[PDB]
């Protein structure tokens, strides 16, 4: 099982190798994304009943 | 694959009668509808009966009604139509066409080879004003056609179909619901309407697409025609 | 409405397909076989005629069975175990005469499933003939060392049988067992009583009389 | 014949 | 090994130290001076009743108007969510399924099951009805969840620990993915189309290539069995829902956990997990007989989506973000809004 | 208004009323739409339906025995209210009937109640008893008319011997008989293996149904019988029909009761109603 020892360590140092970004930046893109497309969403805002498909 | 194919055409006496016959095969007969369509030697295609999915609703034209019988035999593959009392007005060129109906579909889709056949108010009317237009190929040539009542449903669709009837064979479908597009037909027709007056666009004729053009209302029965439209070499 | 009528038409058809075919396959007796590995699966299985599940369907005393092996699935119990509910019952095969924790361990933790709490099991014997010859030959007590007891068939086989019918703890369930030696073609009708019993009892609880 | 009066039920 | 096992140690040292270091503050911190969406209640405008078995899986088509669903009772029926109308229903060769796939071209149909094999069905056929178009069988373990890449490739997570890609036009495994140790039981495919992610038995979610075909990245933080999982609408970031009654996100490029999503009140797992269009609210499925709203910035119950009469198998939001399937073990398919 | 049959009967109708309308709203509404379409679900409708309907009913007989005759109304309503309440009666009687019928036939038919036993069945008997509810309640549809009498008309009516002969048979008879018959067989074959723990449970629901069911309607028939036996004119026969309204009102607390000794033994029905509730 030497072999499967190798591939084990070989995948964790091919994954410890990708560069990462502060968590911060990724909070900040993500509440980005989620307010542009704040309008443009109809679950949290209301639809009118004449626009309502189901209706 | 997908054929049909038509028996008992032939001359008959006056005020007689004769049943006739559509074979199916290549496809499942059971879960579709088969239409029946009349042709004048003359003049264009007329709406003639109907058949539903299981036999369910048939209707009939305000001028066969009452005269004509149209049934199904569904493991048998066959559709038939019973007609009776010749009169001298019945003499046209008869085909028959499938057509299934659900959200998507494309009814009149495929039409069979016709048979030949002898004798010696609230309607929405077709209606087309140009009846010949020559044309060299490698133009565009529109064809319009009219209508007295708005196609435009409730719900958003406009059901007014495209037919090409090309010289020596049997009508195909180019567009059906006025914008979408058929299948297997050459990306270069397009389909366009508002309400009332519909345009069947062509771009790049070639030499097949010559022939006559006929357009189909849909919104209620009975499924009138138009007087056709040819379009012709030069 | 002018088009989407023959859509309408086609929905109620197809709807009253479903219906029927609904009705037609409600009429179906469906029975899980557990076990441990040669067990006697493929022999009771090929007892009554005809990768993942191994589906066999036969027609008993106008009952229709149904058996699903699904011993030869890989994986965890757990994530598909609850797929396999609203089964008539469960029937467990064990084999006697190799040894005989796991089988025990099995049937603890498939007897006391959440899902399975109601369910009866159908606890199956085999190998008589070679249990007893091996009881000729060795002791019972190789696998029962808290066990005391005369060496006979059986007593032997009751204190076994003892040991798989005191795990359960629902009142509701009966296990039902039954001694098998790989030589007798009766064992149709054991299965055919069962689920009638376990038919009137479903019955009874459904009705509110139970 | 006679006179009978009932409250409904019969 | 020894020393194998002792490099592997302090790999998995050096990488949670590498992830820790870049963990200035979490999620909670930084969305405080935002308004929370407040009381989102939903009413069921459809209630589409046509199956007799418990209901798994239910995938909206890409127009948004067709939602085709799995049972138990063999019949993989696609319906009008317009309308209620009923305009497809297909026999199923083995009646055991837990998934179902609509093609974005809309004219394929997969389902799968206990039977190893991903069936793929011809929706618009010349001849009419819907005919099988192939049989992938090339899996050990039973598949749990199957998407489309395009109308030739497909993706497919199997119960055997590897999820492999697939090419309708030969039926032949192009590009295999192991690595799991636990079985695979979540799968979703990125917007792009360019890579995904697969949930698996061991409490652990791993990023996969489906070009490359090589891990990249892989995430352990959970206490159980993932059960659900769906990518942001972003591409950049996903959540899980697990065993553990909680559901927790995560971020591709951050390789760390954002927000767990817990409430003393909940106890039982996860069934289902999706977002919306803008991705503030991401509605979760729970075996509690119930869906709760969640927030995906702020961590709080929005609103209770009962009304179901058994445990919910599957939750899907169209592609409009005007509407929300949830399919239960109850035979109801309830179009919420 | 100075007696002591008529102030029975009105508290006795005011407590049916009271404790049927909740009920049965409640039991028709969580077996009519929170719970689902199963095979025993019908029974439960039909019956309870039929109890709304003589609980609906009600309200004419009470203002009938507040004025004691002298119909207000029209010769239609003469014509129909007392049409209407023996349909709902009957057909509520005929319902429980067939519940016991089935309820012995699931038990001694298992092999057979597996494959031709569905929705579809429970449905057809179910029109055929209200079919033969409504023939047994056509002969009084004929038969009535309003008398001239004094300035206040009470409306009302050889064929009486066929006519109550008939509904005695077809309503007493029959029905307990079947229900005797089918609850003591259930009760003998729950008693042989694997049913030790029950049968004491069985034989007591089916001893207070059948008591119930026995209790409430017998004085009703021995009533009806003896206004046959007795002439009119008589002390003896003017208290009989005073006491004839005692009798309606337990015939209408049957109908009261029937709700919580069928629908509620469904353990099932009763936590989803709790649940609702």
């Amino acid at each position: 099982s030497i072999a499967q020892a190798r591939k084990l360590v070989e995948q964790l140092k091919m994954e410890a190798n990708i560069d990462r970004i502060k968590v911060s930046k990724a909070a900040a893109d993500l509440m980005a994304y989620c307010e542009a497309h704040a309008k443009e969403d109809p679950l949290l805002t209301p639809v009118p009943a004449s626009e309502n498909p189901f209706r | 694959d997908v054929q049909l194919v038509e028996s008992g055409g032939g001359l008959v006496q006056p005020g007689g009668s004769r049943k006739l016959s559509c074979s199916a095969s290549g496809f499942a007969f059971s879960s579709f509808g088969m239409h029946w369509v009349r042709q004048a030697p003359e003049k264009g295609l007329e709406w003639v009966a109907y058949i539903s999915s299981g036999s369910g609703t048939i209707y009939y034209a305000d001028t066969v009604k009452g005269r004509f019988t149209i049934s199904r035999d569904d493991p048998k593959n066959t559709l038939f139509l019973q007609m009776t009392s010749l009169r001298s007005e019945d003499t046209a060129m008869y085909y028959c066409v499938r057509s299934i109906y659900y959200y998507g579909s494309s009814p009149f889709d495929f039409w069979g080879q016709g048979t030949t056949l002898t004798v010696s108010g609230s309607d929405i009317v077709m209606t087309q004003a140009t009846s010949s237009v020559p044309v060299t190929p490698g133009e565009s040539v529109s064809i319009s056609c009219r209508s007295s009542k708005s196609l435009l449903h409730s719900n958003g669709n406009t059901y007014l179909y495209w037919f090409l009837q090309r010289p020596g064979q049997s009508p195909q479908l180019l567009i059906y619901r006025m914008s979408n597009l058929a299948s297997g037909v050459p990306d270069r027709f397009s389909g366009s309407g508002s309400g009332t007056a519909f345009t069947l666009t062509i771009s790049r004729l070639e030499a097949e697409d010559v022939g006559v053009y006929y357009c189909m209302q849909h919104l209620e029965y009975p499924l009138t025609f138009g007087a056709g439209t040819k379009l012709e070499l030069k | 409405s002018a088009e989407e009528r023959a859509a309408l038409e086609r929905s109620k058809a197809i709807e009253k397909n479903l219906k029927e075919d609904g009705i037609s396959a409600a009429k179906d007796v469906k029975l899980l076989l557990l076990g441990a590995d040669n067990s006697g699966k493929s022999t009771i299985v090929k007892q009554m005629k005809i990768t993942g599940i191994v589906e066999t369907h036969f027609t008993f005393k106008n009952l229709h069975f149904r058996l699903f092996d699904v011993g030869g699935q890989r994986s965890e119990r757990k994530k598909w175990i609850h797929c396999f509910e609203d089964v008539t019952a469960i029937i467990f095969c064990v084999d006697l005469s190799d040894y005989m924790h796991e089988s025990l361990m099995l049937f603890d933790s498939i007897c006391n499933n959440k899902f399975f709490i109601d369910t009866s099991i159908i606890l199956f014997l085999n190998k008589k003939d070679l249990f007893g010859e091996k009881i000729k030959k060795s002791p019972l007590t190789i696998c029962f060392p808290e066990y005391t007891g005369p060496n006979t068939y059986e007593d032997a086989a009751a204190y076994i049988q003892a040991q798989f019918e005191s795990k359960n703890r629902s009142p509701n369930k009966e296990i039902y067992c039954h001694m098998t030696c790989a030589t007798d073609t009766n064992n149709a009708q054991v299965i055919f009583d069962a689920v009638t019993d376990i038919i009137i009892a479903n019955n009874l609880r459904g009705c509110g009389l139970y | 014949y006679s006179f009978k009066d009932m409250p409904l039920x019969r | 090994l020894d020393q194998l096992r002792q490099e592997a140690e302090q790999l998995k040292n050096q990488i949670r130290d590498a992830r820790k270091a870049c963990a200035d503050a979490t999620l909670s911190q930084i969305t405080n001076n935002i308004d929370p969406v407040g009381r989102i209640q939903m009413r069921t405008r459809r209630t589409l009743r046509g199956h007799l078995a418990k209901i798994y899986a239910m995938h909206w088509g890409t127009d948004s108007r067709l939602l085709v669903s799995a049972s138990q009772d063999g019949k993989l029926i696609i319906w009008d969510s317009y309308t209620t109308n009923k305009v497809h229903a297909i026999p199923l060769r083995s009646s055991w399924v837990m998934t179902c796939a609509y093609a974005p071209s809309g004219n394929y149909v997969a389902c799968g099951g206990l039977d190893n094999i991903c069936s793929i069905y011809n929706l618009k056929t010349r001849e009419g009805n819907v005919r099988v178009s192939r049989e992938l069988a090339g899996h050990t373990g039973y598949l749990s969840c199957c998407r489309f890449l395009d109308d030739n490739q497909i993706v497919t997570s199997s119960g055997d620990t590897t999820c492999a890609l697939w090419d309708i036009e030969t039926g032949q495994q192009t590009t295999t993915f192991t690595g799991h140790t636990g079985d695979v039981m979540s799968l979703s495919l990125a917007p792009d189309t360019r890579l995904f992610v697969s949930g698996a038995c061991d409490a652990s979610a791993k990023l996969w290539d489906v070009r490359e075909g090589m891990c990249r990245q892989t995430f352990t933080g959970h206490e159980s069995d993932i059960n659900a999982i769906c990518f942001f609408p972003n591409g950049n970031a996903f959540a899980t829902g697990s065993d553990d009654a909680t559901c927790r996100l995560f971020d591709l490029r951050a390789d760390q956990e954002l927000m767990t999503y817990s409430h003393d009140n909940i106890i039982c797992g996860i069934t289902s997990v999706s977002f919306s269009k803008s991705g503030r609210l991401l509605l979760a499925g729970y075996d509690d007989f119930n869906c709760n709203v969640w927030d995906a910035l702020k961590a709080d119950r929005a609103g209770v989506l009962a009304g179901h009469d058994n445990r919910v198998s599957c939750l899907g939001v169209t592609d409009d973000g005007m509407a929300v399937a949830t399919g239960s073990w109850d035979s109801f398919l309830k179009i919420w809004n | 208004w100075n007696e002591p049959p008529v102030i029975l009967s009105m508290v006795i109708l005011s407590l049916t009323f009271l404790l049927g309308l909740p009920g049965n709203g409640l039991v028709l509404w969580v077996a009519g739409l929170k719970m689902q379409r199963t095979v025993n679900t019908i029974w439960f409708l039909h019956l309870t339906l039929a109890d709304l309907l003589c609980c609906l009913s009600l309200p004419f007989s009470l203002a009938h025995l507040a004025l004691q005759g002298q119909w207000p109304y029209g010769r239609f309503l003469c014509k129909l209210i007392p049409s209407i309440i023996v349909l709902n009666m009957f057909a509520s009687v005929f319902l429980l009937t067939a519940i016991s019928l089935d309820r012995c036939l699931v038990v001694f038919k298992p092999i057979w109640c597996q494959n031709h036993r569905n929705v579809g069945m429970a449905c057809s008997i179910c029109g055929c008893i209200w079919v033969v509810a409504f023939v047994m309640c056509i002969p009084v549809f004929v038969y009535r008319e309003i008398f001239t009498t004094d300035n206040h008309n009470r409306c009302g009516y050889t064929p009486l011997v066929a006519i109550t002969i008939t509904r005695l048979v077809v309503g007493f008879l029959l029905p307990s008989v079947i229900m005797i018959a089918c609850y003591s067989f259930i009760v003998f074959r729950m008693q042989r293996g694997r049913f030790a723990k029950s049968q004491s449970k069985t034989f007591r629901v089916a001893v207070v149904v059948v008591a119930v069911f026995l209790v409430c309607w017998t004085p009703y028939h021995i009533f009806g019988v003896l206004s046959l036996l007795t002439d009119p004119e008589t002390p003896l026969g003017k208290t009989l029909m005073s006491w004839d309204h005692v009798c309606i009102a337990l015939a209408s607390a049957n109908s009261c009761f029937n709700p919580f000794l069928y629908a509620l033994l469904g353990k099932d029905f009763r936590k989803k109603a709790r649940q609702s509730i």
